């Protein structure tokens, strides 16, 4: 996993928690980077593509920014139902799709 | 001789035009100094696809286009006839056939603030293949499949314009390198661009 | 959309083994499919891709030369098959399949969208 995140994050419910994916230049740069949520023993889903655009179906919560060679992720009015591993996925300029470390949420 | 080409404004120039709409000038009229720019060793690249450069003073034309524009450091082999990839094929694509030089020169230190620039724009995603020498500065949402986008994003519409993450240190592979392209013409009317006497 | 998958059964090293995705609800022929892998305590990986038409595919570094990816659009299938496992494969596999219709070669701007219920394996 050439990208690297922290290794878990938490806080209240509803103070706008946000997640940084950190990645070279050659992964997250010149490229897009998507954001998928894990459930515990349950399928992933796709929650941001295009570091901004949102699938139907996904609240309005969830947000997602580029700042040049890593991503944010922003969720607002956390609830205690949110408890996943949040996975940032970007393709690398050569043959890749490279995987983030993932980030243990808890409330 | 009496007076110069302009070609200290085309290369030391500090607001310095995007690769999506490359800017463009016309050269006439003026003496053009090949000879000066060639000896110096500032530029990383100087190939000439056409007569060999030491000679250059030693031909006329009519007009040379200068067009100049910023590029990743590695895709700068992508400004040559035949190649395509993605800066040769929906940005800026030269003719099978061509006669100018391609300078193309780092200029790391001079861009990609500790920030980012973010200045630098390249399109992608482009309808059909370009043909020589156009530009499209439209920014009109992309499409495919057969649903219609009503000016919105998403699956199957996409921006077709995509920032560059130029930093200060990114190695020099994606640094950012100036690329100016003198293109020679023929033409019909005397000639005009000459060498010193 | 609904993505399904099979196989992937108790296998020891060394053995050969072959999953199984179908698909409903769209059109196979015009998406480009991902195969991921999700190991105990490791993040999601990618595996490999491969192109609706299958003339362009890619693998990950680590399954490379010892693995292949097909699809069949008349059965509506996708099979993987995988040849001299070792220990780290085991992981539950996946099977993704892209929102985005194809219309050229560019591979990143094909997402990893709604995804397959994902079969386990171990060796
Ligand atoms: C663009 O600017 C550079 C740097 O100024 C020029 O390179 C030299 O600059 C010094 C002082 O700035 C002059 O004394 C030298 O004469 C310059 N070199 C040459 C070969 O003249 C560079 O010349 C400028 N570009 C052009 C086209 O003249």
């Amino acid at each position: 996993s050439v990208l690297t995140q922290p290794p878990s994050a938490s806080g209240t419910p509803g103070q706008r928690v946000t997640i940084s994916c950190s990645g070279s230049s050659s992964n997250i740069g010149s490229n897009f980077v998507y954001w998928y949520q894990h459930f515990p023993g349950a399928a992933p889903k796709l929650l941001i593509y295009r570091n901004t655009l949102r699938p139907s179906g996904v609240p309005d919560r969830f947000s997602g920014s580029k700042s040049g060679t890593s991503a944010s992720l922003a969720i607002s009015g956390l609830r205690s139902e949110d408890e996943a591993d949040y996975y940032c996925a970007a393709w690398d300029d050569s043959l890749f799709w490279v995987f983030g470390g993932g980030t243990k949420l808890t409330v | 001789i009496t007076n110069l080409c302009p070609f200290g404004e085309v290369f030391n120039a500090t607001r310095f035009a995007s690769v999506y709409a490359w800017n463009r000038k016309r050269i006439s009229n003026c003496v053009a100094d090949y000879s000066v720019l060639y000896n110096s060793a500032s530029f990383s690249t100087f190939k000439c696809y056409g007569v060999s450069p030491t000679k250059l003073n030693d031909l006329c034309f009519t007009n040379v286009y200068a067009d100049s524009f910023v590029i990743r450091g590695d895709e700068v082999r992508q400004i040559a006839p035949g190649q395509t990839g993605k800066i040769a094929d929906y940005n800026y694509k030269l003719p099978d056939d061509f006669t100018g030089c391609v300078i193309a020169w780092n200029s790391n230190n001079l861009d990609s603030k500790v920030g980012g620039n973010y200045n630098y724009l390249y399109r992608l995603f482009r309808k059909s293949n370009l043909k020589p020498f156009e530009r499209d500065i439209s920014t009109e949402i992309y499409q495919a499949g057969s649903t219609p986008c009503n000016g919105v994003e998403g699956f199957n519409c996409y921006f077709p314009l995509q920032s560059y993450g130029f930093q200060p240190t990114n190695g020099v592979g994606y640094q950012p390198y100036r690329v100016v392209v003198l293109s020679f013409e023929l033409l019909h009317a005397p000639a005009t661009v000459c060498g010193p006497k | 959309v609904q993505l399904v998958e099979s196989g992937g059964g108790v296998v020891q090293p060394g053995k050969s083994l072959r999953l199984s995705c179908a698909a409903s609800g769209f059109t196979f022929s015009s998406y480009a499919m991902h195969w991921v892998r999700l190991a105990p305590g490791k993040g999601l990986e990618w595996v490999a891709v491969i192109s609706p038409d299958g003339k362009n595919k890619y693998y990950v570094d680590s399954v490379k030369g010892r693995s292949t990816i097909s699809r069949d659009n008349s059965k509506n299938t996708l099979y993987l098959l995988m040849n001299s496992l070792r220990a780290e494969d085991t992981a539950v596999y996946y099977c993704a399949t892209t929102q985005s219709l194809w219309f050229g070669q560019f591979y990143y701007i094909y997402g990893m969208d709604v995804w397959g219920q994902g079969t386990t394996v171990t060796v």
